[PDB]
C-alpha cells in the first residue's frame, strides 16, 4: 500500500492545491497555518473525531463563495504479482471496486453548503474511479472506514 | 408591459392551479425555476415542492438554477417519483407482506401485456417490468393502485409535498395523466403545466395529445395563459423584434429615444468602427459572448481570414448533415461528442435516454459505442448503430437519418472541428442558428432581405435570436428604402436615437 496524491478542491485557505504523496510525507515551508490546515484536511478524511463535528462556517475558501469542498486521496490498492498482500489488500470492501485488475482506490470527501441550518453534513464516498461513487456503508455511528484505518494523533 | 411583463407578474403572485401553454422551447425553464423561487421563499411552511421532468439533464439544469436545498424537494425525471415516493415504501403494505421492497427496474427486457402477469415479474423474480405498448405505463398505473389502495401511502403525498410542477405534458399518455389528476382531485395537491399545444411533438413514444389540448377546451379550474416565456430581455429590442410587417404592429409602443440599437457606419471599414464601440462608446464587451450571424459561409471564412490577420482569431461553426430538424437530433448530437471529444463521459450520454433512472445497464451500451471506437467507415457504421438502435427501442427512426449520421463522420472528420469546448467569436449560419440565444450581436441590419420583401421568418430570427442589446447599421440603400417605408407606416417615427 502507498499513497499516490491528494487535491483538496477547497478548504479554509487552499484553491486548486494538489499534492503528491508517498509513504513518510514530510511538509515544511514558511505558511504554518497551511501545514496546519493539510494536517486538518488528513484529519477531516481519516478520523472520526473531528468527523463527528462536521464543517462550521470558516472553514471555506472564502465565507460565502463557492459552498463546495472536495478532498480526494488515491490508494494505489494492487501489489506485485509475486506478493498475495493484493486480496487481503482489497477484501475488506466488495462492491466499490467492480473490476478484480483494478489498481487506483479513491477516498472522497463532500461538504453541503452553510446558508441553511448553518451546518456542513460531511459525506464520505470511496470507489476506484473518479464517476459513480458509492456511499461508504455506516450501520450506526461507526462506518466502514473507521474498521480500516486507525488515526493516531500525536502533539506535545 | 406588453404580453411580456404582465405575464410574469400574473404568474408570481397566483395561488392556484396554472396551465402555462408556452412557446417551442427557447426558455421554458426560466419560468419553471422563477416560480419555484419565489413559491419557496413565500411558503414557510414545512411542505416542499417537487419538479418533474422528462430527461434527466433538464433535471440537473433545474437543480443547478435552483441551488441546493434541504427542504426534501425532489427534482428529477418522473420516473425517479413514482419509484421512490410510491412503490418502493408502500409495496409491503398496500399489495401484501410478501411482496418484495427491493428491486431493479429494467425496462430492456419485459414486453409483456398484462397487468396480473405483471406482478409476477415483481413477486417472483424481484425484477420491474414494463408494458408491451408504448400508450401505456406500469409502473405509473402501479403508483395510481397503491395509492387507491392504501392510506398511509396518501398520508404521505399530500403532507409533504405542496405543489408538483409538471413538464412537458404533451407527450404524455393516458396513465400518467390520470395519476396527475387523482392528485388534484381528492387529495387537493396544486399543479403547475408547462408546454407547447401540438406543433410538432417528439420525446417518449406514445404521446397523445388530447390529454394536453383537451384541458385546455372543456377545462374550468384552471389558470390559462398565452405564450409566456421572455425569450428575449427588455422591451427596446421587443419593439423591433415585434415589427416583421403588420399585426403585432398594433402591439408595439414606441418611445422618444431608443437606447440598444447604435447605427453608426456608411463605408464599412470593419475593423475600425467595431473596434470604436468597445473603446471610445463602450457598447462591446469582449469578454461576454460575441455572436456574428452571417449566411454565405464563404464570405464568413473572408471575415475570418481578414481578422486572423488583425487578431480577433475568429471561429465559425458550419451546417451539419444532422442539423435538419428530425425527432432524433437530440441523441444523436450527444452520441458524436462521446467518441470524437476523445475523453468525454458515458454518464452524460446516459443522462439523455428519455426516462433514464439507468443503473448497470450504462455498461451494456458503453460496450456498444466502445466498438464504434474503431475507424472502420465501411461496414461497422450500420450494424453497430442498428444494435444500439435495439437496445433503446424507437426503431426504424432512420435510413434518412442513418446516412446523414455516415455524411458527418465521413472520413471520420467532416472538418475537423466540432462543438466539443467552449470558445467565443462564433458564426452562425440561418440554417443552424434556431433554438439557442446570444448575448451580443453586430449583424449590421441583416441585408439582402429587400428583393423577396416576404418570407417573414427569416428577419424574425435575426431579429429575435438576440437577447437584450442588438445593432441594426444603415449599410444598404435598398435597405434604406425597404425602411422608410416602416417609417411612415409605424405612427411613430422614431426609431433612431438623436439628442
Amino acid at each position: 500500500m502507498k499513497f499516490s496524491n491528494i487535491t483538496i478542491k477547497n478548504f479554509r485557505n487552499f484553491e486548486k492545491v494538489n499534492i503528491n504523496l508517498d509513504n513518510k510525507n514530510v511538509i515544511f515551508g514558511m505558511n504554518d497555518i497551511g501545514k496546519t490546515n493539510f494536517l486538518y484536511a488528513l484529519r477531516f478524511l481519516l478520523d472520526k473525531e473531528i468527523r463527528k463535528f462536521g464543517f462550521n462556517k470558516s472553514d471555506y475558501h472564502k465565507h460565502d463563495t463557492s459552498k463546495k469542498i472536495e478532498i480526494i486521496l488515491t490508494l494505489d490498492l494492487s501489489n506485485y504479482e509475486k506478493d498475495e498482500d493484493t486480496k487481503k489488500l482489497i477484501s475488506v470492501v466488495k462492491g466499490a471496486r467492480t473490476s478484480a485488475n483494478a489498481d487506483v482506490f479513491y477516498i472522497a470527501l463532500e461538504s453541503k453548503y452553510d446558508d441553511k441550518e448553518l451546518y456542513g453534513n460531511i459525506i464520505l464516498k470511496w470507489g476506484s474511479e473518479l464517476d459513480n461513487l458509492i456511499d461508504i456503508p455506516g450501520r450506526g455511528n461507526i462506518n466502514a472506514l473507521d474498521n480500516v484505518f486507525k488515526v493516531i494523533y500525536i502533539n506535545p | 408591459m406588453i404580453e411580456d411583463e404582465m405575464s410574469r407578474e400574473q404568474i408570481i403572485k397566483d395561488g392556484g392551479n396554472i396551465l402555462v401553454t408556452a412557446g417551442a422551447g427557447s426558455g421554458k425553464t426560466t419560468i419553471l425555476v422563477s416560480k419555484i423561487e419565489a413559491d419557496l421563499k413565500e411558503n414557510k411552511t414545512h411542505y416542499s415542492i417537487a419538479a418533474v421532468t422528462f430527461t434527466n439533464k433538464a433535471a440537473k439544469e433545474i437543480e443547478g438554477r435552483l441551488g441546493y436545498s434541504s427542504r426534501g424537494n425532489f427534482i428529477g425525471t418522473n420516473d425517479g417519483f413514482v419509484e421512490s415516493e410510491i412503490i418502493r415504501p408502500f409495496i409491503k403494505d398496500a399489495f401484501g407482506n410478501d411482496y418484495p421492497d427491493n428491486f431493479t427496474a429494467e425496462y430492456f427486457d419485459n414486453q409483456f401485456a398484462s397487468y396480473d402477469k405483471g406482478l409476477q415479474v415483481l413477486k417472483y423474480q424481484n425484477i420491474l417490468g414494463t408494458y408491451s405498448n408504448p400508450k401505456k405505463n406500469f409502473k405509473f398505473q402501479l403508483a395510481l393502485d397503491i395509492l387507491k389502495k392504501s392510506l398511509v401511502a396518501r398520508q404521505y403525498i399530500f403532507s409533504k409535498y405542496f405543489k408538483i410542477f409538471i413538464d412537458e405534458y404533451q407527450d404524455s399518455d393516458k396513465d400518467m395523466h390520470n395519476l396527475f389528476m387523482y392528485l388534484k382531485d381528492q387529495l387537493k395537491i396544486k399543479l403547475f403545466i408547462v408546454g407547447d399545444p401540438k406543433q410538432s411533438i417528439y420525446i417518449w413514444r406514445g404521446a397523445e395529445p388530447e390529454n394536453f389540448n383537451g384541458l385546455i377546451e372543456n377545462s374550468t379550474d384552471f389558470n390559462k395563459y398565452h405564450l409566456t416565456s421572455n425569450f428575449r430581455c427588455c422591451q427596446d429590442i421587443q419593439n423591433y423584434s415585434n415589427l416583421f410587417n403588420e399585426e403585432t404592429r398594433s402591439l408595439i409602443k414606441e418611445k422618444n429615444e431608443v437606447q440598444n440599437v447604435i447605427s453608426i457606419a456608411d463605408d464599412m471599414p470593419i475593423s475600425d468602427i467595431l473596434l470604436k464601440l468597445t473603446e471610445e462608446k463602450q457598447v462591446l464587451n469582449i469578454e461576454a459572448e460575441l455572436v456574428i450571424l452571417v449566411r454565405r459561409r464563404n464570405q464568413a471564412i473572408e471575415i475570418m481570414k481578414e481578422l486572423n490577420e488583425e487578431g480577433f482569431n475568429f471561429i465559425f461553426i458550419p451546417q451539419t448533415p444532422l442539423d435538419r430538424a428530425t425527432p432524433n437530433a437530440t441523441l444523436l448530437k450527444e452520441v458524436i461528442k462521446y467518441v470524437k471529444n476523445d475523453r468525454y463521459s458515458i454518464y452524460d450520454l446516459a443522462a439523455e435516454i428519455v426516462g433514464n433512472l439507468s443503473s448497470r445497464e450504462i455498461k451494456e451500451i458503453q460496450k456498444i459505442i466502445n466498438e464504434l471506437l474503431v475507424p472502420n467507415i465501411n461496414q461497422v457504421l450500420i450494424n453497430q448503430v442498428l444494435i444500439n438502435l435495439f437496445a433503446k427501442l424507437e426503431i426504424t427512426l432512420d435510413t434518412r437519418e442513418i446516412t446523414a449520421f455516415t455524411e458527418v463522420m465521413m472520413t471520420n472528420e467532416f472538418d475537423i472541428a466540432f462543438d466539443t469546448n467552449e470558445y467565443l467569436h462564433k458564426i452562425f449560419t440561418v440554417h443552424s442558428a434556431k433554438g439557442l440565444e446570444f448575448n451580443q450581436v453586430i449583424i449590421t441590419a441583416s441585408d439582402y432581405n429587400v428583393h423577396y420583401n416576404r418570407d417573414t421568418n427569416e428577419h424574425y430570427v435575426a431579429t429575435t435570436r438576440a437577447k437584450d442589446k442588438l445593432i441594426v447599421i444603415m449599410d444598404n440603400k435598398k435597405y434604406s428604402d425597404y425602411i422608410e417605408t416602416l417609417m411612415k407606416e409605424l405612427k411613430i417615427k422614431n426609431i433612431i436615437k438623436s439628442i
